[PDB]
């Protein structure tokens, strides 16, 4: 009964060179800030948020991701793009045209991650209309929840060397992070020795957490005595380090500790939702000679 | 074939087959010397000619 | 012989997805006369009849899940089935072209290597389905080391119920079902529900009047607990059933697995290995209708539950602790 289609218009035509880059794909996954079918170009990319002159981000993308609506290409006419709307719990078809290449499989979990690599892999500049479209980085969830894993490690040790040289060895760091192991296969990626900046904001948080976090648990331990005190909490003294439990409340008075605890969990809830609420799907049928990934959209 | 086993059954099939033609050439040759074609235009001046 | 194919023109052209409702304007205000299932309140009368409500049942909601066609050995997946089991999809490396490995929950008990009386019912039954718990362990030589670092819960994508299995000498075709209500095969118009062994399920709902409200939803979960028995690593699996929301059940599962937390974490006084600290995961296996009675069964004995009107909906393996 229902009908769905999203037809994006343009002011002008395109160059014939760009059409070969947009017949590189004919079915892929676009985010889209609207739900309606006639729309100007300025929302289908990530150039609504991620642009060159802006400081590129991870979290302000990631907040925008789960709010956003997906849509899938069907045709590139020389004037207008035609899209197919991504309903909740709907089945439709993908071609896996993404860069850098990863191999898919049936019965994998798929998280839509934002791109963080070099520009020429992800984006396509539309030189006609001057606007940049950015494609999201479709990675499977087990890979997407591990491709960030070692890269986020790599950004932290880079800030160590640029202030203190004799602490991190580069051959150790290069060999263990940019070579991601999965499936039995390997994937060497782009290290960015061109000068990073997408993933400061997690390392901006996660260190400022990691000093506040063990200091925060001591006050939480000695403030719970009842006979409703949960029986598993007797055990977890053996887990917490011994140096953690040697801290007084001398240095931080009562008004200082409010600026800890009211702010402690405010990181974690801004942080726990951006590891979990990727707009996620599953793929149940796949063939490498056709490259037909097979979504069904779980709204999340 | 629709056969009821565990072998992965296959959908409809369709092939596209696409020909191309050739070109060929012939070249002959004729004996004509101009001492022949000279007397093609003069006439009548004797019953020999 | 086209009288055969005239039946095919019935069933195919009747069973299509509904077209996109679209009307060109030169017809005029006629489009709304092609609006039928948006109505709900039909026409009652004094003595209504099938002839008065045949329109009221001609409309029907549009529902169909999609299936997963698999190719299995005749060794991992048993030749006998109760046709309504639960599945997984083990995932190590794509060696074959279409060579898939599946795990029933009754199999996955034998893959673990836990005590007998912790699950006393299926252990007698799952010893005649398969060997000594080593015919399957020959396929993965990492089932000691997958237990160490905690990667086994990452390598399971649940599927749901079954629909059909044509079985041959070595190769078994498994037509599974995700996303909902699989139409049956050997009985037409039937709907293959989900079946659980009574041993593996542990309810969370049941209480004495002591009061909680109803709804539309109750959600089968799927636990997976890494324990250690006889100083050897071995997992543990249970189920759950509670229409109580994700914030409650994580606070209630930990009371059920209290002693299993209590046994293991005494041992870490003298040692610590950061790969060992992960404990369990919870997936979401989908939704069950409210107040549908799980009818008990018996198979050669093995008490087997059933859930009519189960619909499937998978989820991620969210770690808990």
């Amino acid at each position: 009964a229902l009908d769905k289609s999203i037809v994006v218009n343009l002011t002008s035509r395109l160059f014939a060179d760009e059409l070969a880059a947009l017949q590189s794909k004919i079915g892929s996954v676009l985010p889209l800030g609207d739900c309606h079918r006639l729309q100007n170009i300025q929302a289908l990319g990530l150039g609504c948020v991620c642009s060159r002159e802006t400081s590129p981000d991870y979290i302000q993308i990631m907040q925008y991701l789960s709010k956003c609506t997906l849509a899938v290409l069907e045709e590139v006419r020389p004037d207008s793009l035609r899209l197919t709307r991504m309903d909740p719990s709907d089945n439709l078809q993908i071609k896996n045209v993404y860069a850098p290449f990863f191999q898919w499989d049936s019965n994998t979990q798929l998280a839509v991650l934002p791109p963080l690599f070099s520009r020429k892999d992800s984006t396509i500049v539309l030189e006609s209309n001057g606007f940049d479209i950015v494609f999201p980085m479709v990675v499977p969830q087990q890979l997407g929840h591990a491709i960030l894993q070692q890269l986020l490690v790599y950004h932290i040790y880079s800030k160590i060397s640029a202030g203190a040289p004799g602490d991190v060895n580069m051959a150790e760091l290069d060999l263990y992070t940019t070579n991601v192991s999965f499936m039995g296969r390997t994937y060497r990626l782009d290290v960015d020795n061109t000068d990073l900046r997408v993933l400061d904001d997690l390392s901006m948080y996660l260190c400022i957490l990691s000093a506040l976090v063990p200091r925060g648990c001591l006050r939480l331990l000695t403030a719970l005595v009842r006979h409703d005190r949960h029986p598993l909490t007797e055990v977890f003294e053996g887990v917490v380090p011994d140096e953690v439990t040697r801290i007084d409340l001398d240095q931080l008075s009562v008004p200082d500790d409010i600026t800890r605890m009211r702010v402690m969990f405010s990181y974690l809830q801004s942080l726990s939702s951006i590891f979990n609420l990727g707009p996620r799907l599953h793929v149940y049928a796949y063939s490498a000679e056709t490259l037909a990934a097979s979504c069904w959209y779980s709204p999340r | 074939i629709a056969h009821g086993d565990g072998r992965r059954p296959n959908k409809q099939r369709q092939y596209i087959v696409m020909k191309a033609c050739n070109k060929h050439h012939i070249g002959a040759e004729i004996e004509l010397a101009a001492a022949d074609i000279e007397l093609l235009f003069a006439e009548k001046e004797t019953p020999l000619d | 012989q086209a009288e055969n194919a005239a039946r095919l023109g019935r069933q195919v052209l009747g069973l299509l997805p509904p077209p996109t409702h679209r009307v060109s304007l030169t017809r005029g205000p006629e489009f709304a006369r092609g609006v039928r299932d948006l109505l709900s309140k039909y026409a009652a009368s004094t003595r209504p009849t099938v002839g008065s409500l045949h329109e009221a049942l001609r409309q029907a909601p549009f529902r169909q899940p999609t299936y997963g066609d698999f190719l299995v050995y005749s060794q991992t997946f048993s030749p006998q089935e109760p046709l309504g089991t639960f599945l997984f999809s083990f995932k190590q490396e794509d060696n074959g072209s279409s060579m898939d490995m599946l795990l029933t929950p009754t199999s996955l008990f034998m893959l673990s290597g836990m005590e007998a009386a912790k699950a006393p019912q299926t252990h007698k039954v799952a010893g005649v389905w398969y060997g000594s718990g080593s015919g399957l362990a020959d396929f993965i030589p990492n089932l000691s080391e997958l237990m160490d670092t905690g990667e086994f819960h990452t390598l399971l994508t649940p599927v749901g119920p079954m629909v059909q299995s044509v079985h041959s000498t070595f190769v078994t075709k498994v037509t599974s079902a995700m996303k909902g209500v699989g139409l049956a095969r050997d009985e037409p118009r039937a709907h293959v529900g989900l079946t659980l062994p009574c041993d593996m399920l542990v309810d969370l709902d049941e209480s004495c009047p002591m009061r909680e409200p109803a709804g539309l939803n109750v959600t089968i979960y799927a636990s997976l607990v890494y324990l250690r028995v006889n100083q050897r690593p071995s997992m543990a699996l249970t189920f759950f059933q509670s229409g109580k929301g994700f914030a409650e059940v994580v606070a209630m599962i930990k009371d059920h697995f209290t002693d299993v937390i209590r046994t293991k974490y005494i041992q870490l006084r003298h040692e610590l290995y950061i790969n060992r600290l992960v404990f369990g995961a919870v997936c979401t296996l989908g939704t069950v209708p409210f107040d549908s009675h799980p009818v008990h069964q018996s198979l050669n004995s093995l008490p087997v539950l059933v859930f009519a009107n189960f619909e499937a909906a998978c989820g991620p393996w969210t770690v808990f602790l």
